[PDB]
């Protein structure tokens, strides 16, 4: 997250980390045995760890549970980035508890200028590197879809949303895939893709889960 | 398109 501030240690409970020995992308607890994240973060082995605020110390709210299925959507393209999303199940419950708590899904699409919450430990700047030990968060309005796609000619399809400040300077970057945006207290989006971060006229680009809600209890419900 | 996965899309 770049143009953010520190979250404050657990504040975003259904936030997680996915590990392959080192966090790669982020995710959100959808219910007890469930997380929602990028179709491109998908890899074999991985560990969900939820809890976490400092993902470098074991501070003591830490839950560890290895991920027993991961399902990709069965329409996603790894060239245009439709339909980047994927839901990783728990090879254990995790204890529901006040640091560790579900994301409720949508029951409509948000609209343009709805101001939400983007979160996760990637990098903060928008030009070099710097990786946060902490969570970061980063508040973010949904732009239009023809302001989204005048900036992504060609790029944008009904799977995706913009969010984010014209101006450059506020936005996601690497790290911060599959992790949440969070409008009016649903998860609205996963952090997918953008052209570097924070640039001008360059705004993050964001997997509607709206479009996906029936697929998603569908495949709970059978997996 | 530029995917947002650490330390990048690519570098995996
Ligand atoms: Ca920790």
């Amino acid at each position: 997250i770049v143009g953010g501030y520190t979250c404050g240690a657990n504040t975003v409970p259904y936030q997680v980390s996915l590990n392959s020995g080192y966090h790669f992308c982020g995710g959100s607890l959808i219910n007890s045995q469930w997380v929602v994240s990028a179709a491109h973060c998908y890899k074999s082995g991985i560990q969900v760890r939820l809890g976490e605020d400092n993902i470098n110390v074991v501070e003591g709210n830490e839950q560890f549970i290895s991920a027993s299925k991961s399902i990709v959507h069965p329409s996603y393209n790894s060239n245009t980035l439709n339909n980047d999303i994927m839901l990783i199940k728990l090879k254990s419950a995790a204890s529901l508890n006040s640091r560790v708590a579900s994301i409720s899904l949508p029951t409509s699409c948000a609209s343009a200028g709805t101001q939400c919450l983007i979160s996760g430990w990637g990098n903060t700047k928008s030009s070099g590197t710097s990786y946060p030990d902490v969570l970061k968060c980063l508040k973010a309005p949904i732009l239009s879809d023809s302001s989204c796609k005048s900036a992504y000619p060609g790029q944008i399809t009904s799977n995706m949303f913009c969010a984010g400040y014209l101006e450059g300077g506020k936005d996601s970057c690497q790290g911060d895939s599959g992790g949440p945006v969070v409008c009016s207290g649903k998860l609205q989006g996963i952090v997918s893709w953008g052209s570097g971060c924070a640039q001008k006229n360059k705004p993050g680009v964001y997997t509607k889960v709206c479009n996906y809600v029936s697929w998603i209890k569908q495949t709970i419900a059978s997996n | 398109i530029s995917t947002r996965k650490y330390p990048s899309d690519w570098e995996e």
